[PDB]
RNA sequence: AAAGCGAAUGAUUAGGGACUCGGGGGCGAUUUUUAGCCUUCAUCCAUUCUCAAACUUUAAAUAUGUAAGAAGCCCUUGUUAC
RNA sequence: AGGUGUCCUAAGGGGGGCUCAUGGAGAACAGAAAUCUCCAGUAGAACAAAAGGGUAAAAGUCCCCUUGAUUUUGAUUUUCA
RNA sequence: ACAUACGACCAUACCUAGUGGAAAACUCGGGAUCCCGUCCGCUCUCCCAUAGAUAAGCCACUAAGGGCGGGGUUAGUACUCAGGUCGGUGACGACUGGGGAAUCCCCCGUGUUGUAUGU
């Protein structure tokens, strides 16, 4: 029986690491905005640390989220890179999954020497139907035992719809 | 050697295991009348109106009313002689007492009780009396047989 | 490896919050500062106005606190405004604005002041609050009532304060402001009071359908289907509730029936213990233990 | 006061089971990215021997507040700027 | 066994949305430790300072508007005649 | 009896795992012009009540479940108020007239109820 327990992508979120603030990362920022159309969202260093070179309340790093078919059509781009091979630990426990790739003009964005290069990190995650029940304001509660996606599950999932391979 | 306001009160104004939290909220529906007997408790939670350490467990009378607070008189023994004394407790602190509804039952009683035996015609004994020593009576020992003990002799347990 | 969070201990500790909170249904906090009341008056209640919005109804109740529960003076539901001519959008803007109407016509008949406050009787959107009305010689203060909203967000527009205007132009007095209403502007600190008119009436649906005919026919189709069936149009939605409003006012205790099996009230308490379930016993209860120690032993 | 620690915080003696990539020393080529074979600490789980004026789920004896009416109880209905 | 002769235009007042410390499993450079995501999480975090009490749709945290830290005098509680 | 809205006592109601649910109700659900709010209609807010489904929430039952509530044992024990020209070098102990607890361990149970509308 599975009426309507079918699998489905609720988001894709993906961020980068600049590691350290200045122009460098506002030309970071300016390469995420037009693979995505939305504007990006800053982030600030928690710790501070000599070791990394970052400080309290700097900004070091960028990341964006997108939802519906706009997150289908990403994704098949970046395992278009990865040719559809993925490692067996790149699965968590909860059924989510996610990699990255060293270089972000691979797929073309019409290199520009100015910008520069960088690197991305992918993730994306999972859900089934039905999932309001553990995030609307009133009588929120929490979903049953059956209703929650596996390891195992998950990666059938993407065999089956990418014809794609597991080491 | 200090003496502050709330010193020593490390265990009374404390709330107990397992009762921290959200105050019932059946207190604020109560209400009161001047002539009322009230007895104090000290809330923790609330840190408005709360009287000395005194009066924490004392009963007196009510004698004020307002918006969200009452006053209530009691009577503090100084070395010699009493002295009147007057607070104004937030309702948050006291209860109403049952420590005269026992009489005010009573009374209400023996009112109907000797009205219907003046109708009838026959003395009442109303008044209480203390406990009176037991009277005689007979004990059988039919299927009751008794059974003889005695001391029991020394023995070592560890 | 780490502890184990949730051993044996961490439930004896554990202390469990009021019921009615992990359900998730009421907030203490705010419910506390709407019942309680000055000692200085001792017994004079407190009118709550309580407004529930459902998937596919509106629920609107006059309460006042007890020590031992809550009392309900009037109700009046979305259902019953099916037999005084409407018949779709009952959880739509407008929809608010009737029931409201309903309910505050509906407990002024109770307490025989019904022919006193009238009202506007004729909607108009400005912002009124209803006064005192003069009889034999003298001057009496209207009935006093405050609105509940419970948990629902109060952002500009919302049905929420629907239902409080509909109430207020029924004759009850009911303190507020209009920088929630629908058509205020926050820029200039105005109300239009000519979009708060049009979108009394159901004007904003009315809009909604000729605009999507046109540019989209099929989805018009689909989420219009039972608009059509009843060929009730963009220009007929006005007439409809104006005349709505007048049967209200002329009896507000008319009964609707619905298409719903109808029994009575004792055949309805034998049906449901058909299906009932009994509790196993203690001797039946150890008995199984048995059968499962056998048949457990005999696997290997 | 007494009591408790297979109940929270703090102190404390001893074995057993499960684990290796947490640290240390070996073995089969110290081969070792061999989850091989050994093991010494560390960790986790079910048990075990003793404690607390500034620790506690529980909890006495002795002492302590109020009340036991005629200024009481009940019925009917005059005043007011609350 | 310890503490005080201070500090704050907000660290005061009102309202709204959110939930902490820590642990498990994952992701290019990234490692014990940098950023992102899911599940568990009774307070084991936080609240100017010594210690004690108190707080989870808050008294913690971020956002919006403000100066009840204002005027005229009386009754009451603690140290106590 | 059952369901929904507002409650009272605040675990006999909590936590983990497994099965079933007539009628209606509740829920998931579809769309983004209008009100409103976000990196993103996720949340909040508006419109629709057709279609699909009880998968989840919700309700009920099961487990020599953890916890919680009531009771028996430990025990007339520990402790304690009053008394003697009572024992003992001391530490401390016995007796006379009274009051009188707490673990380990064992057994049972798994919410009750008020107002309004409807199945």
């Amino acid at each position: 029986q599975n009426p309507m327990r079918e699998l489905r992508i609720q988001k894709l979120v993906l961020n980068i690491s600049v590691g350290e603030s200045g122009d460098r990362l506002t030309r970071a920022a300016k390469v995420l905005e037009q693979l995505s159309g939305q504007t990006p969202v800053y982030s600030k260093a928690r710790y501070t640390v000599r070791q990394f070179g970052i400080r309290r309340n700097e900004k070091i790093a960028v990341h964006v989220t997108v939802r519906g078919p706009k997150a289908e059509e990403i994704l098949e781009r970046g395992l278009k890179v990865k040719e559809y091979e993925l490692r067996r630990r790149n699965f968590s426990e909860t059924g989510n999954f996610g990699f990255g790739i060293s270089e972000h003009i691979d797929l073309g964005i019409k290199y520009d020497p100015s910008i520069g290069i960088y690197g991305m990190d992918f993730y994306c995650c999972m859900t089934r139907p039905g999932e309001r029940v553990a995030k609307r304001r009133r009588c929120k509660s929490r979903i049953g035992a059956s209703h929650r996606i596996t390891r195992e599950e998950t990666i059938r999932w993407f065999k089956q719809r990418f014809d794609g391979i597991v080491r | 050697h200090a003496a502050g306001l709330r010193s020593g009160t490390r265990y009374a104004f404390s709330r107990g295991f397992r009762k921290h939290g959200q105050i019932p909220l059946s207190t604020y529906l109560r209400t009161y009348r001047v002539g009322d007997i009230v007895d104090i408790k000290v809330n923790g939670a609330v840190q408005k109106g709360m009287p000395h350490k005194f009066y924490h467990g004392k009963t007196g009378v009510v004698y004020n009313v307002t918006k969200s607070a009452v006053g209530v008189i009691v009577y503090k023994r100084v070395k010699h002689r009493y002295i009147e004394k007057r607070i104004n407790v937030r309702i948050e602190h006291v209860k109403p007492s049952r420590s005269r509804e026992d009489f005010l039952r009573r009374v209400k009683e023996n009112a109907e009780l000797k009205k219907k035996a003046k109708a009838e015609g026959v003395p009442v004994q109303l008044k209480r009396q203390p406990a009176m020593p037991r009277e005689a009576h007979t004990v059988s020992i039919a299927d009751n047989k008794p059974v003889t003990l005695a001391p029991v002799a020394y023995e070592t347990t560890i | 490896f780490h502890k184990l969070v949730k051993n044996s201990a961490y439930y004896s500790r554990f202390q469990t919050k009021f019921k009615r909170r992990r359900q998730g249904k009421t907030d203490y906090y705010a419910r506390k500062r709407l019942i309680t009341q000055a000692k200085n008056k001792y017994n004079a209640p407190k009118y709550r106005l309580v407004v529930r919005f459902t998937n596919r109804d509106i629920i609107t109740q006059m309460v006042t606190s007890e020590i031992n529960g809550d009392k309900i003076f009037a109700a009046a539901y979305s259902h019953e405004l099916r037999a005084y001519g409407i018949n779709h959008g009952l959880t739509n803007w407008a929809a608010a604005y009737a029931t409201g109407l309903l309910l505050a016509r509906r407990v002024l008949a109770k307490l025989g002041l019904d022919k006193t406050f009238t009202g506007v009787e004729e909607p108009n959107g400005e912002y009124t609050l209803t006064e005192a009305a003069e009889t034999e010689d003298g001057e009496r203060r209207p009935f006093k009532a405050i609105l509940d909203v419970g948990l629902a967000r109060t952002s500009t527009g919302a049905r929420v304060f629907g239902v409080m205007k509909g109430a207020s132009d029924g004759g009850i007095f009911i303190p507020h402001s209009e920088n929630r209403f629908p058509g205020y502007d926050i820029e200039t600190e105005e109300l239009d009071t000519e979009v708060l008119k049009k979108y009394i009436y159901g004007g904003h649906v009315a809009e909604y359908m000729e605009t999507l005919a046109d540019d989209d026919e099929e989805r018009y189709k689909s989420q219009f289907v039972k608009y059509i069936e009843d060929d009730v149009e963009a220009d007929s939605l006005e007439e409809l509730y104006a005349e709505a409003h007048k049967q209200i006012r002329a009896d507000p205790f008319r009964k609707y029936v619905s298409d719903a099996p109808k029994k009575s009230k004792e055949e309805w308490k034998a049906e449901s213990l058909k299906y009932k379930k009994a509790k196993l016993s203690r001797e039946e209860r150890k008995a199984r233990v048995e059968a499962k120690i056998k048949q457990l032993l005999a696997e290997q």
